[PDB]
């Protein structure tokens, strides 16, 4: 598959020993962006007058 | 004395070195002894241990105390350690080099490293003065919002330190396992913080050096300090000039 192929790789040293997705270090894993996707934030923020009303 | 030659000393052999000591010691340890373990956490290249080279004990300094100026407190040494150690040697402009001393040669070609000392003091006086030294380390001191006043004696009593009478005249000995704010420590000054400051160590001057008001008597005493390092460990090896050393900043 092109948008992760990697031909010939040269690599000098080993891989990174893990911590799980920061769960060694901190407490909780980040793996994912659908779970950073359900801390709120904004939508829209406005201001209504009345005699911009009905 | 009851033998020819004076009693049996007792040697300290580590790596082609080998240290004489004829009485007890007094020893310390700064905090409880580890095995290193997120250190794997920070770096993918392999570690280099160097126990040959860095293993072995190696003279530092050598202070000389005075019975005109001993006060209670009076600092013979106080300096960043392993800073101080290791930047040791210098040029004429006072810039250090890792290149000469054979224990300090690592420190040349690896960016981070990280490793555990042992402080040893050494004070040889005759018979007939009676003092006192303590001599304390405190982790990170120089970054201490307060750190002028805990020189006073009376502070370091309490951090860990090892006493050295000077009418017994022993050994001490201040064990430090490595501990900082990151896994390793900078060799040289990089990414721009100092290299290899884990800390402060001091010698005061705990009970004045008195003698005899003889005129051919002693005034003044010398005290030798040797160190080594134990679990060293190098990580990410470049070029020896690939960055530079400026002349230490100095404590107040």
């Amino acid at each position: 598959m092109e948008r992760t192929f990697t031909p010939n790789v040269m690599q000098p040293t080993p891989l990174l020993p893990t911590t799980n997705d920061g769960r060694v270090t901190f407490g909780e894993a980040f793996n994912d962006l659908k779970d950073l996707a359900r801390r709120y934030q904004l939508y829209w923020e406005g201001t209504i007058l009345e005699g911009n009303l009905r | 004395m009851d033998r020819p030659e004076g009693s049996e000393e007792r040697t300290v052999q580590t790596s082609n070195v080998v240290l004489g000591e004829t009485n007890i010691e007094s020893q310390d340890i700064a905090s409880k002894e580890y095995s290193p373990t997120w250190d794997r956490l920070a770096s993918s290249e392999v570690s280099d241990e160097y126990p040959m080279l860095t293993d072995r004990w190696l003279f530092w300094k050598s202070v000389k105390w005075e019975v005109n100026d001993s006060a209670f407190g009076k600092m013979l040494v106080q300096e960043k350690f392993p800073q101080s150690w290791v930047q040791m040697d210098v040029n004429v402009n006072n810039i250090p080099r890792y290149t000469n001393i054979p224990n300090f040669i690592p420190f040349n070609i690896h960016q981070y490293m990280r490793a555990d000392f042992e402080v040893k003091i050494y004070v040889n006086p005759n018979d007939f003065v009676s003092g006192w030294l303590i001599m304390a380390f405190l982790y990170q001191g120089s970054e201490m919002f307060d750190y002028k006043l805990r020189r006073n004696p009376a502070a370091l009593m309490q951090m860990p330190h090892v006493l050295v009478n000077v009418g017994a005249a022993n050994e001490a000995t201040l064990k430090i396992p490595y501990r900082y704010v990151r896994p390793f420590m900078r060799c040289k000054d990089i990414l721009r913080t100092e290299p290899l400051n884990m800390g402060v160590l001091f010698v005061e001057v705990l009970i004045p050096f008195r003698t005899s008001a003889a005129s051919s008597a002693p005034k003044s005493l010398d005290v030798s300090l040797f160190v080594k390092m134990t679990n060293a460990k190098f990580t990410g090896m470049v070029d020896g000039s690939i960055a530079l050393l400026s002349k230490p900043i100095a404590l107040p």
